[PDB]
């Protein structure tokens, strides 16, 4: 029954060929050493 | 007693920026602030010695030609 109405309501999408896996191929995620201090002695915990 | 600061620091790890390169990076514009900034310095101290030297030099060799017959 969830397949049948599935199959009734969603007809009207996209169907762009654009996929996720050359997403990620072409605009790859990268690791780099760094750090941020956002430094503020009127907060009375420290979270990092 | 602790000072009390707020700023943001963002920093970069060793491992991740070249090392040596920066020494000889805008080479020229580094001599050129190191003769602009201190050539009155290097004034101060470089003629009273080289003029001191050369006055004593001058004044040997004077004496030593009056002395001469």
């Amino acid at each position: 029954e969830v397949v049948e109405q599935v199959k009734k309501l969603f007809t009207k999408l996209s169907s762009d060929p654009t996929t996720t896996s050359q997403l990620v191929a072409n605009e790859p995620a990268s690791f780099t050493g760094s750090e941020v201090r956002m430094i503020d002695d009127d907060l009375p915990l420290a979270q990092f | 007693q602790p000072v009390k600061l707020k700023a943001v620091v963002y920093a970069l790890s060793p491992f991740q920026q070249k090392i040596m390169t920066g020494l000889w990076k805008d080479l020229p514009e580094k001599i050129h602030h190191k003769v602009s900034e201190n050539w009155i310095s290097a004034t101060l101290l470089v003629t009273p010695v080289v003029g001191t030297y050369w006055y004593a030099q001058y004044f040997k060799e004077q004496e030593k030609l009056e002395h001469r017959f």
